[PDB]
This record gives C-alpha cells, structure tokens and sequence, in this order.
C-alpha cells in the first residue's frame, strides 16, 4: 500500500467536496480530523503496478486563499487546484492558491481543474486559460457531477509520483452515478480546443 | 512487477489514525494534527 496525501484546495463553491465525494469507497470511509476541521477521504486507484491510495483532504469551511491553517499542508505529497469555469474570479485567485502551496510545499506536482462544464454558459474557456512553463502544472477540464475526467488529476499525479510514463489505472472506481449530463458534443468540442491550446503554450 | 517498496515505511516511522499522515519516530504526537501516536 504506497498512499499520498493529496491537498484539494481552490475557492469556495468551485465543487471541491463534489468533486472528491465522487469516490464512493473514499466516503464510506472518509475521516474526519476535528483538530483541523477537515475530512480526509482515502480514495484507491487500481493501476497496472497495483494499488495507489490517494488520502484527499477536504476542507470543512469557506476560508480564503492563506485562510487554511498550517496542518491542512503538512507533509502534502501533491494537491489539485481548482476552479469554476463559470466564474472568472474563481481562475483569477488560482495563482493566489498555486503561491501558497508552493510557499509551504516547495515542488509537489500540482493539477489544476476547471470544474462544471456541463454547464452551457462557459466564461473560462480553453482559449482564455494561461498555460505554463512548468511540468508540475498540468490542466484538465472535469465536470464533478457527471464523472467527467475524473480519473485524469489522479491518473497524472500517479505518473509523476511513481515516475512511471505508462502508468494505468486497469478500471474505474466505483463513482456515484452522473447528477447530470455531460453533453458529448460539447466534450468533444472542449477536449478539441483544449488540445490546440496546449500545443500553443 | 510491483512498485517495488518504493514507499517502504522506515522502520520508526507510524501512521497517525486520524489523518493518515506518516511520521517519525521522534514524532510523539502528529505532526499534522497533534495526535498521540501509540
Ligand atoms: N453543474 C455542475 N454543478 C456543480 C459541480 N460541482 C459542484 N457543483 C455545485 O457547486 C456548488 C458548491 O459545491 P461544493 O462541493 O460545496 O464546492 P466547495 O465549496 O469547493 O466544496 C454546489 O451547488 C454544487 O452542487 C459540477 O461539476 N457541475
Ligand atoms: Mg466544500
Ligand atoms: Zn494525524
């Protein structure tokens, strides 16, 4: 049992807690941790060199970047940003969140998530995402109410953890069913221009 | 193959029961969220 401490961090309403309750095994035995008001949910990923255990924490309130104490960041092994597409202001504070953890972390591989494009009316769109130099910073589009590339964030962080290229998760957890749907063609659009973005940066 | 115990758990080291972070030895109480180790 090789496991990480992942650290889920981005503003409020972004669908942090969504997102990680997706796991279903991770919330049935999720943890609670009352000195630092934060639950702590063992997700397992089943790859092709065995199991990977994932122990995200989620925070219990709406406290603002350098609002979380310092227990939330010990001994974090990497972390997930995220944000709502639908909110500017939410992907404006994603370098507020990336200082902190770099300030407090040092080099961790960090993903960053755009979160509810089910949603039609998309403000951030790829075109507008500031891609970046570094390699421990990788961007993927999610959508926590329906499943979508869920597994993308923590497949990455296995790669680069383990530091092995060819990394696979041989199935899928056991998720909760989809809240709603991810419009195919609308995916197939974004995975698109998310593609010609990248090759940009 | 496996991973090989790349992650091996040292021989001191323990893994707190509240919040799953590993520590030290020398570490009495956690050093995340100030549990006794046992
Ligand atoms: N359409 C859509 N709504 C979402 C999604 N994820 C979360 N929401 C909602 O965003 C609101 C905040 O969710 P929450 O998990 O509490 O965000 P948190 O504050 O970061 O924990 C809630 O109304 C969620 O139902 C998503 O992926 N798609
Ligand atoms: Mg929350
Ligand atoms: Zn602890």
């Amino acid at each position: 049992q090789v496991q990480f401490k992942l650290v889920l961090v981005g503003d409020g309403g972004t669908g942090k807690t969504t997102f990680v309750k997706r796991h279903l095994t991770g919330e049935s035995e999720k943890k609670y941790v009352a000195t630092l008001g934060v639950e702590v949910h063992p997700l397992v990923f089943h790859t092709n060199r065995g199991p990977i255990k994932f122990n995200v924490w989620d925070t219990a309130g709406q406290e603002k970047f350098g609002g979380l104490r310092d227990g939330y960041y010990i001994q974090a092994q990497c972390a997930i940003i995220m944000f709502d597409v639908t909110s500017r202001v939410t992907y404006k504070n994603v370098p507020n969140w990336h200082r902190d953890l770099v300030r407090v972390c040092e080099n961790i591989p960090i993903v960053l998530c755009g979160n509810k494009v089910d949603i039609k009316d998309r403000k951030v769109k790829a075109k507008s995402i500031v891609f970046h130099r570094k390699k421990n910073l990788q961007y993927y589009d999610i959508s926590a109410k329906s499943n979508y590339n869920f597994e993308k964030p923590f497949l990455w962080l296995a790669r680069k953890l383990i530091g092995d290229p060819n990394l696979e998760f041989v199935a899928m957890p056991a998720l909760a069913p989809p809240e709603v749907v991810m419009d195919p063609a609308l995916a197939a659009q974004y995975e698109h221009d998310l593609e010609v973005a990248q090759t940009t940066a | 193959m496996g991973f090989e115990g790349m992650f091996t758990k040292k021989e001191g080291q323990w893994d707190c029961s509240v919040c799953l972070v590993r520590n030290e030895a020398s570490a009495t109480k956690c050093i995340a969220c100030q549990n006794p180790g046992k």
